[PDB]
RNA sequence: AAGUGUCUAAGGGCGCAUGGUGGAUGCCUUGGCAUCGAGAGCCGAUGAAGGACGUGGGAGGCUGCGAUAUGCCUCGGGGAGCUGUCAACCGAGCGUGGAUCCGAGGAUUUCCGAAUGGGGAAACCCAGCACGAGUGAUGUCGUGCUACCCGCAUCUG
RNA sequence: UAGACGGUGAGAGCCCGGUACGCGAAAACCCGGCACCUGCCUAGUAUCAAUUCCCGAGUAGCAGCGGGCCCGUGGAAUCCGCUGUGAAUCCGCCGGGACCACCCGGUAAGCCUAAAUACUCCUCGAUGACCGAUAGCGGAUUAGUACCGUGAGGGAAUGGUGAAAAGUACCCCGGGAGGGGAGUGAAAGAGUACCUGAAACCGUGUGCCUACAAUCCGUCAGAGCCUCCUUUUCCUCUCCGGAGGAGGGUGGUGAUGGCGUGCCUUUUGAAGAAUGAGCCUGCGAGUCAGGGACAUGUCGCAAGGUUAACCCGUGUGGGGUAGCCGCAGCGAAAGCGAGUCUGAAUAGGGCGACCCACACGCGCAUACGCGCGUGUGAAUAGUGGCGUGUUCUGGACCCGAA
RNA sequence: AUGCCGUGGUGUAAAGCGUGGCAGUGAGACGGCGGGGGAUAAGCUCCGUACGUCGAAAGGGAAACAGCCCAGAUCGCCGGC
RNA sequence: CGCGGCACAUCCACCUUGUGGUGGGUGUGGGUAGGGGAGCGUCCCUCAUUCAGCGAAGCCACCGGGUGACCGGUGGUGGAGGGUGGGGGAGUGAGAAUGCAGGCAUGAGUAGCGACAAGGCAAGUGAGAACCUUGCCCGCCGAAAGACCAAGGGUUCCUGG
RNA sequence: GGAGCUUGACUGCGAGACUUACAAGUCAAGCAGGGACGAAAGUCGGGAUUAGUGAUCCGGCACCCCCGAGUGGAAGGGGUG
């Protein structure tokens, strides 16, 4: 019932209301002092006047090309541990097992030897990629 | 409502592919006629952030 | 849910005011004066405590040598042949049986000569 | 002789008992705040919103109303009391032939207020013409229009 | 079909108003229903070379100065303004982030256009882990009042008898107020100064102490005095209880001794002759919002986790797979992939991929255990919610200027 | 001399290091020794000291007393050293 | 040091040989800023149960209890709501801000009682008379302390209480 | 101090440690390229060492299929110096 309801010991734990008499948490509240955090808060920018670690470094070089074709990749190894008969696949097939998001463009990756016969169909295989997949009896696509 | 990322801090730090953040070593833009090519060799990659300037570069690159 | 703070405080104020009964003053009186005299009249007690169990011994001490005195022998050489002789009675008891036992006292008195070695050399 | 021995309460402190002051605590509420839902989403030169001045048998205030002034007429509803209320007092009345009361429609709707006949210390001063009363006769009274601007129709130039 | 809610002398489904549900209307407004009135077309729609004209002008463009856009004039297109100059009509112009060629999208310089959207002066209906008279509206009480200011403007305070007024007839003291007795009422320990009635504060009385004595005003040790309570010598009237009392216990008070420099804030340091507080009662300061950032405790499910707006429903229940994060990293990036970048080179290095007490079989071994997947069953991870702490953007702990 | 670095052994309870959450603090005072500036001065000012204490520590001694000496209070005892 | 009573940390023998508990040994328990852990009390919502006009809260007093916040019992007051068990949620706790509002103290029955024009005496009324009315003295103004108007006020005018 | 010949007053690097609040600073065996000097061994990635310099943002001057906003270009950007 609902008189037989506790969550687990470990959770629901004790707010800390701090300006509640000088056993717990008492005046200050943990601002200790009559500084500039005893009544406000310095950000995490300022640094106290010379050059923060995010003025005096130099931003990161290169760009970031607009254009970037990002993928989404499949384990070889773990197409194998995937598919442990396989022999039909295909991204359709990946994401309907649950290896990749949907809106995709694949890439299959090369870690571990696929060792089921398999014929994949992704784009843009890899080199180790299309080692195993064509030497695992089944071939590579597009 | 929205936390805003600070931009400035996120244009030269780097998040690599675990917990690192690596900041570039570059005392090397300016002048680097008198500077031996030791000194940049010295001064050419991308340095994994110290702890005494960590927790705070985090919370720049968020 | 407003709360209306009064009865949690009433609390802790009748506790002070009635142990703050018969004080002298703005004290049984008033609060806050009776919360000041509390914070003193507890470490006063507090440090009576320690003190007084000083204190009783120093008052025994006194009446012990009051009655060594009467038997001609010094509170020292009375407490160095109570201990040579050993009888572990403390300056509580020793004292007690002082005022209603002049002649357990002396007794005891005797008991510290002769247990007292020769002299002021050893 | 020498020694000891409290009693006092002008008045204070302390504690109890008995009160007073004040209005906290508790418990409310004829009141708000916050939302959700269904509407409605403008009013005014056919005079607004907001008011001054009045209106009740008797003082004022709130409320209703407007010189017809807690009201007027019709349509409906309902059915025994009613004469709004602070604030409950005196009156003097009505109602079962349908009262108070509730809904919808109409009439009345002073004066100021865009205010608009002209003026003005808003709530007041003073007019023109035309009907329509009044006096012996002007003065007086009742009703209606009379501001400005733009647009249009028309004579105009 | 009614146990909503509220009233009645208490806590009412059955006393009352009502609710559930059902009826409900002239007229009004409005939903809407049919007929009348009005608004078209009396084929050029097709196919046709394309002989020709038109397709929104001081507009577009271009230059100057600005605005605006993530775009701070930068290299900036698109759009908008003002000033010059200033076009074409489709084989025209416009856009596709300078611009150019090809290729695509559309035809600006006319206007109009419901929905989903936000909004609350207003009426209805409802609810609340909203407040309950210092709260909640400034406003429960003649409230934007009284009062303040010339004015713009500012701007309060003020609720509770009782179920019913039965509101104290009557005498008594008083000039009245006020009371006393009476009576009403269950209660006057509810009297129009009224529910309950705190504390400060002001008295009356009573036990102790105090007029030779300093002392943060207490604490400890403590004689005595009064207290109620009591065991008994006791009186044997004990066939009924306490007297002057002895032992004893709490409770006033406390003669007397010793110890002892209030609280707060702030300070190297305060009892401080530093700050603040006359006192009591009420109010006054670390909150919350965000599929926020970090870390952690707990809980779902599992290489996943999860939905956002929204759609259905009425308990917050069921759908909703856009997206987000996890799943691979490296690099300026092109890219490449358990690798990736530099470099001439992997030589190094930088970043990131991978873990047993033994196998299976071998490379080799001085007892060595590095190697591979299959396992001996090799080893684990996130994401979403909830509490917590910190941080972000918000006044963000409250108060306070010039 | 000391102190410092290492290793080797014995002793020692959380002491150390790494990585996070949460802080505070960044006005110090006197005292011992070592020095500067002062004047062979200061309750002076600035330094060093695995030196101390107060800060932030009460109790006992110092007449009284932040910093001196003894000693670090978990509470009680009308017990001892 | 002795003797008792709490607390924390590590450790073993244990129970269910990590959760959580029995026994022990050892160490430890001043504390500010600050850090962690555990908790009291106020109020609101749910579930469970329960007390209440035979008397709820609130209040007051006494007697007890807990290591602390605080808790219970009893009586008085009162005259409608609280217990406690598991949970959810807070405008949750005040002794300070020259804090805010109300009340009430100390100064203190103290200063003052608003011009250096001056009052009284008899009588009256009346519960009550220095101040009110009648008189008679006496005194002060008389370029104002008289009499009028303007604004300004707005009934302060007069009669009766 | 002198005499010879030369450019290492290098390109890609770097195990490691010094120090460091962070930023910055300093050394660096040895690895390869391609050189100097030497018969060789070897030494040379500036001067006997320690000062002679300034972070970031932002522009500039060159080399590079790095990108190139419909595509080819390009402007502009980007790396290296």
């Amino acid at each position: 019932k609902l008189h037989d309801l506790r969550p687990a010991r470990g959770s629901k734990i004790a707010r800390t209301r701090v300006g509640r008499g000088d056993g717990s948490k008492g005046k200050t509240a943990g601002r200790g002092t009559k500084g500039t955090r005893a009544r406000k808060q310095v950000p995490v920018t300022f640094e106290g006047g010379q050059m923060p670690i995010h003025m005096r470094l130099p931003k990161l070089k290169g760009f970031r090309n607009r254009f970037r074709t990002e993928y989404e990749i499949v384990n070889v190894g773990d197409i194998n541990r995937l598919f442990p008969q396989g022999g039909a696949v295909g991204v359709d097939d990946l994401v309907a097992k649950g290896a990749v998001r949907k809106n995709a463009l694949v890439k299959v990756l090369g870690d571990g030897k696929l060792t089921a016969k398999v014929d994949v169909s992704a784009h843009k295989f890899s080199g180790s990629a299309r080692a195993k997949i064509t030497a695992a009896g089944g071939s590579a696509t597009e | 409502p929205k936390a805003k990322t600070h931009s400035g801090a996120s244009k030269r730090f780097r998040r690599t592919g675990t917990g690192k953040i690596v900041r570039q070593k570059a005392n090397r833009r300016h002048l680097l006629e008198h500077k031996p090519s030791t000194r940049t060799r010295r001064l050419d990659g991308r340095t994994v952030v110290a702890a005494n300037d960590t927790k705070r570069v985090t919370s720049l690159l968020n | 849910a407003r709360v209306k703070r009064a009865v949690n405080a009433h609390k802790k104020r009748r506790s002070i005011l009635k142990a703050s009964r018969g004080y002298r003053g703005q004290r049984s009186r008033l609060y806050r004066k009776a919360k000041e005299q509390q914070l003193h009249s507890l470490n006063y007690a507090y440090r009576d405590r320690r003190a007084r169990k000083g204190e009783f011994r120093k008052l025994w001490i006194a009446r012990i040598n009051a009655a060594a005195r009467l038997n001609d022998i010094t509170y020292n050489r009375l407490i160095q042949g109570l201990k040579a002789a050993g009888v572990e009675v403390d300056r509580k008891n020793l004292a007690d049986i002082a005022i209603s036992d002049p002649a357990a006292f002396t007794a005891l008195v005797d008991v510290a000569r002769a247990a007292l070695p020769e002299d002021v050399n050893a």
